[PDB]
């Protein structure tokens, strides 16, 4: 039978979206790409090069019009007419734009191509924006996280495939399944928090019991996400606030890469 | 002279453009370029140094972690702090077991397909596929069974016409070289080393939080909450999982990596002869087991003109020696200031202006030690190896060097391994000789905590006012990482990468010397101008990472 | 002479079994269950949706089973309507735990009958692959494989502590298989626990955890369906359930399949032996209607070995099997002897010790309309042949298929009445499962799709008026019954009857001999002191103890 | 050589047993072949009957003072023991007789840590725990019904790695697995905290995953890590991550004692 086919371009990435998925495990990225997609275009993993991947890009847009999922990674540079992210001599916001075109579907997978993430952060050298900022017209679905779990990526895309149409999204286009909540909101260690039972310092007597970790910085009381129930990586346990580490806020614009990592939440 | 362009480059980490002049089917001369610019080092500037390590990491997420541990080593290093051993064992496994991914996707997801031809394999017998390889492997997943069962995928995959991430590919090449049995190894191997992968991955998630991307680090120590009798914290059943995953990654490693990158030299010896990128080579030593940052597993030095018998060790990141020769230059990379500068004096202005062939082409500076180029990774880290007479490096080089044996009745010298099978080669070692690392760091830390150190943290002071500097050394899975920090009043005030993909894939510095992906391009021979396999042979050897290299 | 096997081994529970042995060959059996609970007891007088959570501990060998059995029996009094999800997700959850099951008792439990690990250090492990060619595409049978396992045994006894493998039946006169097959058989093994440890996976991600299940409910299951849902039964969760669902598959049919068929070939007169009864039970399963029926496998009897004339059973609700099932306590440890209908029994505990022709075992005596019965995987199978099921003629036909490349021989239905073909059944029962789980999946994936999320009724139970409920499910050791008497709101009866309960009771009211005791006439014993032969007609059977008493 | 284990079971379901089989750190086929000595089991032991009791007797011989015995199950003394017979004698003769060489005992499981459900309601069997057929004895209990295996490994692996038991709690339970009420480290908390109940299965509330405190949850008085360990190693399995309440296996007086829907005290 035919794959549904995607169509994945990077622009400001560090590849870490990408390879959010060499983790996963429902789809593993073998099943993915051999049996639940055809990843008809992806410069990571594609055996062609230069002009042989470009023809294979073309080749796509055109037999798949209408039909293609595309997917983004990275910020996407506008200041100085694009020259910030350069591919085959053409600024990559003209090969998202002329991608999107013909797309059924648009993800921003990643932070930075959700709201900007930290390649826009602070003095913002290139004038990084979002994905949804460069294509305003269009419906574009957000997968934050610097990277997200990949299985909220695909989990997202399995909707798409299985019953035609996207999850359902909250007023930042974000799938409810995965940010519908704040983590704070579905934590572990609330009841430590309840009870005043902080660590102070890494290593101190109640971090070594396993006590919140508001007092570190914690900004799970303003991210949403499922980093406490779905975590990390499919062993179990597995999510920075288990391992010792306050949540610095990577799925939520305005809080990671922002506030210091030691820098208090503010409490709802 | 014919003039061709290879952009994108792919089966890399980011954005990367070659262009060559080629005369008479042979490379001339070569360009490299990074296209991608984000500014990262001026994104970290003017904040805490704490905070640093975070939004640093993020340069890249192949090599994830590797720029976290140097943010924290450049930031301790500014501050005069000894990390706790217990940080450091947990450091060690995160970086030993985060590398063996990164090395075997390396050879298998982002190399192999320059090397194999997966057509041909479709052509294969599986047993005798099978028969070839008894008495090279012990592995097993080397099965007729099982390799029918990978050809039957690649079957399905073309007969569907939906060939993906393989369109296009250079099936039926001239360059291409092996029988179509080696083909269908190749790729039922590809296929086996995702799952290795994701178990060196776990490795790093139990200790780091998550991959990519880890969480556990911090400017003195980790945040690991060690307690063999605590809940939701680092106890006895943690270690216990996480040595699981620990003990799953050896046979792969050395039964399937190991081999094939012997098999690939058998079957390619010309590639002995080509893809030397320079006559220098540095590595820094790594994997700290004292409390004073220092006691490394692996050893580090300095090799000039190939000379091995005379290299210069380096046992420690606070050597003055190291530290004085390193500088960057721009001349021709799109900044503003163009004379060679020392890190803590570094600048990074944006100064593009399109590419010139003779001026600026790259977004990547041109680093020097002591003002000559150099190759950084896992050649280098080899070379480093043999020259100190480290036995388990000589030992690993010597069973890969005698499978090769078995298959073509010929022996390597070190003088063959200045090449791009060379440097493949120099990367197995490496992660062959990872999993030792893993073992022991493992041991060591729960013979210490046996003794009753759960110590993992030391709260760092960070004057108000004042200015000092320090650097942190890596030796990251492409070469010699290091992050320099300077502090002033508090916060950041200057930061710089020089990364070792800077140093390799750096265009023409201040005196217009090349640099090693430039350098090794020189006397490629391109079949097809139109599709060449050959130069992206030796570009994808030195395993280019372009968001680390611009940052 | 007599002997005892006292603790029968590499079962559940705790047996003990009595022979007479007469020129070399079992003349008479005792089969008795050494241990009591009374879980019957223990569940009664509270409330009808507390019963599962709490008879579910009657065994973790075959968890899941009396948790299911147990909110059927209060659906059925109560005249509850289960919903198609609950039914998927139960049906799921089934499935996937007898996969386990199944694996587990072939290997872990059986192969050590039949397979002698001494002898596999004496295999040649290119041999022993080769062997395999044309009989298995299964991807770990290498030289490469073998010589690893074969390192392990060679370890293991250089050690010497063979643990688990110590005194085993290593070169006993019945062991016959070559070095090769026995090293074959010991990769296996091995390479089984992992299967079975992902047949779990599937389990845990609806059950909560196993063992122990912990989603059920008297109107359905806990699960929570929203596939928007954080934290909830949502689509990643369902895309993990199916990858695991899609891991067993080349097991299941590349080794289990084949070792079936394997030792059947090296052990032919195995075919012509442990012939336990000549009437056989088993009860439809895996219902996908809105109104607990539409079973995906059929259920029926047969009497006197008759496949052509079975009557077949299509319901749950079905008064010629509830009206034909009594037990008796005539040779067992309590006071009521005369055959009871469940909702009418009692479980008053009257040790007195053992007596051969008196009381001898904890495991009550079932009939049906007054016959002994066999129940279990060879019951299944014959009573899905008797139905002209197509699946299971097929499944059955490729194991005869193996059998006959490797022996020139063909199988006929007559030599499944035997302890290879009680073998057999539960092999073909493993490998149909496998569709039962793809099909539930799906049709799950598309009811949701439909709108449908709905997984839960929440029951009335009348304060006056006593009510009678039974819960039947075909569990991996055969067909199992959960007898609910509901009176003034609380549990006033509780009765399993359940399938080793059929199989290894003792003689009955009328002194018949059960299955096991049945099977056993017969053996030879080469060596009495060691009688190997006994336990592997009586393995046959997969015993399970803690479930024959309960 | 490797440690060696007697495990013996009395009026168990197998269940502690068959957890073994979900175990990843070590696989159950790793911890009998690398990490322990299994000299008795009778679950997966090749002998059987009068073989496998010569290898009871050798064993507990050969390494007395040095092996580790393992019991699941409750032990009945009612009527003399008669309850649970092996070999013609009672279990607690076996058990008492293999105590006496143990350089440790474990209680695995709720039945064998407290009489669990084979001692709940009128107990037909008089049913009661390790520890109280052994008075004088130190017994680790590691409940639940069954426990996550690796709370036994892990305990298992101290006494190894270490050579002493993992530090306990008052009932003499590691308090790795067993220092904190579920309740008291649940990431359902914050929903028992803003009032946000499921009241029925299949509910809104239900539905988004929302506190099981009004269906009967007994995390507010079960000591455990099942919100944290959890169960088989996948990521975020335990009852609660399902959809169910907690019905307090572990504790004494609240699994199987109290009615599934029954609301829990709250400290
Ligand atoms: S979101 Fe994070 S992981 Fe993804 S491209 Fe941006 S920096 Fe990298
Ligand atoms: S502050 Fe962080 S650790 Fe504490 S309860 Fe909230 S999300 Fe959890
Ligand atoms: S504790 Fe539970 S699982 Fe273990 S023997 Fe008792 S009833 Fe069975
Ligand atoms: S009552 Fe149960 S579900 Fe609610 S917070 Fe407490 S332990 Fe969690
Ligand atoms: N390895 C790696 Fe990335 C590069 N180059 C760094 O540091
Ligand atoms: N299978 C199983 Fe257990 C038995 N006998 C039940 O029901
Ligand atoms: S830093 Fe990111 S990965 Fe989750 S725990 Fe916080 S949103
Ligand atoms: S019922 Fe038991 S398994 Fe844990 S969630 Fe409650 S203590
Ligand atoms: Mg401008
Ligand atoms: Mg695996
Ligand atoms: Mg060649
Ligand atoms: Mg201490
Ligand atoms: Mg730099
Ligand atoms: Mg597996
Ligand atoms: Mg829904
Ligand atoms: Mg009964
Ligand atoms: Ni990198
Ligand atoms: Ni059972």
């Amino acid at each position: 039978p035919q794959r549904p086919p995607v169509i994945w371009i990077g622009a400001q990435e560090c590849t870490g979206c990408t390879e959010s998925l060499l983790r996963a495990t429902h789809p593993t990225v073998e099943n993915l790409v051999l049996e639940t997609i055809s990843l008809e275009y992806h410069e990571v993993l594609s055996a062609a090069f230069g002009h042989q991947v470009e023809e294979n890009k073309h080749n796509a847009l055109e037999k798949y019009k209408g039909q293609y999922v595309l997917v983004v990674d990275g910020s996407i540079p506008l200041k100085d007419n694009g020259i910030y992210c350069m591919v085959a001599g053409e600024p990559i916001v003209d090969h998202i734009r002329k991608a999107a075109e013909g797309a059924a579907a648009i993800i921003a997978i990643g932070s930075c191509s959700a709201w900007g993430g930290v390649a826009a952060a602070g003095v913002n050298p290139t004038g990084a924006v979002s994905l949804q900022e460069v294509l305003p017209g269009k419906t574009v679905i957000n997968i934050p996280g610097c990277p997200p779990n990949p299985h909220n990526f695909l989990a997202t895309v399995a909707h798409i495939i299985t019953y035609g149409k996207p999850p359902k999204l909250d007023d930042k286009n974000r799938p409810t399944f995965a940010y519908g909540r704040l983590i704070h909101e579905h934590c572990e260690r609330r009841p430590h928090f309840d009870a005043g039972r902080f660590a102070k310092e890494f290593g101190d007597e109640g971090h070594r019991e396993g006590w919140c970790l508001y007092h570190l910085g914690c900004k799970g009381p303003e991210t949403y996400g499922n980093c406490s129930t779905l975590q990390f990586c499919d062993v179990g346990g597995v999510w920075p606030v288990a391992i010792g580490h306050p949540c610095y806020g990577c799925n939520e614009e305005g809080i990671g890469f922002h506030k210091g990592i030691h820098q208090l939440a503010n409490v709802e | 002279s014919q003039r061709i362009t290879i952009d994108p480059v792919t089966r890399i980490e980011g954005h990367l453009r070659i262009d060559c002049e080629i005369e008479n089917g042979v490379v001339s001369k070569a360009w490299a370029s990074g296209t991608m610019w984000r500014g990262m080092e001026e994104i970290v500037k003017n904040r805490d140094p704490r905070d640093a390590w975070m939004i640093v990491q993020r340069i890249c997420g192949v090599c994830t972690t590797t720029h976290a541990l140097s943010s924290v080593r450049a930031a301790e290093s500014a501050l005069n702090i000894d990390v706790p051993v217990n940080a450091q064992y947990i450091r060690n496994i995160i970086l030993a077991a985060h590398t063996t991914h990164d090395h075997i996707v390396h050879f298998y997801q982002l190399s192999a397909l320059d090397w194999v031809d997966i057509t041909s394999a479709l052509q294969a017998d599986p047993t005798k596929a099978s028969e070839m390889l008894k008495g090279v492997s012990t592995w097993h997943l080397n099965s007729p069974e099982e390799f029918t069962k990978v050809q039957n995928k690649i079957k399905d995959l073309v007969a569907s016409g939906q060939l993906g991430i393989f369109a296009n590919g250079y099936w039926g090449h001239p360059a291409m070289k092996l029988p179509p049995e080696v083909n269908l190894i190749a790729v039922a191997h590809y296929l086996q080393a995702l799952e290795c992968q994701r178990d060196a991955n776990r490795v790093v998630a139990l200790l780091g939080g998550k991959t990519p991307h880890i969480q556990n680090l911090a400017v003195g120590g980790v945040a690991n909450p060690i307690n063999l009798d605590g809940l939701g914290v680092l106890n006895l059943e943690r270690l216990m999982y996480i040595k699981s995953f620990i003990d799953k990654l050896s046979d792969f490693v050395e039964q399937v990596y190991k081999v094939d990158t012997a098999v690939i030299a058998a079957f390619y010896p010309e590639w002995l002869t080509r893809g030397k990128g320079a006559v220098n080579y540095l590595s820094v030593p790594e994997f700290p087991t004292d409390s004073k940052n220092g006691s490394f597993l692996f050893p580090g030095g300095y090799i000039e003109n190939a000379d091995l018998s005379s290299y210069r060790p380096i046992t420690s990141h606070s050597d003055e020696y190291l530290i004085k020769g390193i500088q960057e230059s721009a001349k021709h990379s799109w900044y503003k200031d163009e004379a060679p500068q020392a890190p803590w004096e570094g600048t990074t202005i944006p100064a593009y202006d399109g590419w010139s062939d003779d001026g600026k082409y790259s977004w990547v500076k041109s680093p020097t030690f002591y003002g000559k180029t150099v190759e950084v990774g896992p050649l280098a880290n080899m070379l480093v190896k043999l020259a100190a007479g480290r036995e388990s490096t000589q030992n690993k080089l010597n069973e890969i060097v005698a499978i090769y044996q078995k298959l073509t009745g010929n022996t390597l010298e070190v003088a063959q391994l200045h090449s791009t099978l060379g440097r493949i080669i120099g990367r197995t070692v490496h992660c062959c000789e990872l999993q030792d690392i893993l073992q022991n760091q493992y041991s060591a830390l729960i013979t210490n905590i046996g003794k009753g150190d759960h110590t993992t943290f030391v709260k760092p002071n960070i004057p108000a006012t004042g200015e000092f500097k320090g650097v942190g050394f890596l030796e990251a899975p492409r070469g010699m990482l290091s992050h320099w920090m300077v502090i002033k009043d508090g916060i950041i005030s200057n930061y710089q990468a020089v990364v070792p993909s800077t140093w390799n894939s750096g265009p023409r510095n201040f005196n217009d010397d090349v640099g090693p992906y430039e350098q090794s391009l020189v006397g490629t021979p391109v079949a097809d101008p139109n599709k060449p396999l050959e130069v992206v042979r030796t570009i994808h050897s030195f395993d280019p990472c372009m968001a680390c290299a611009v940052h």
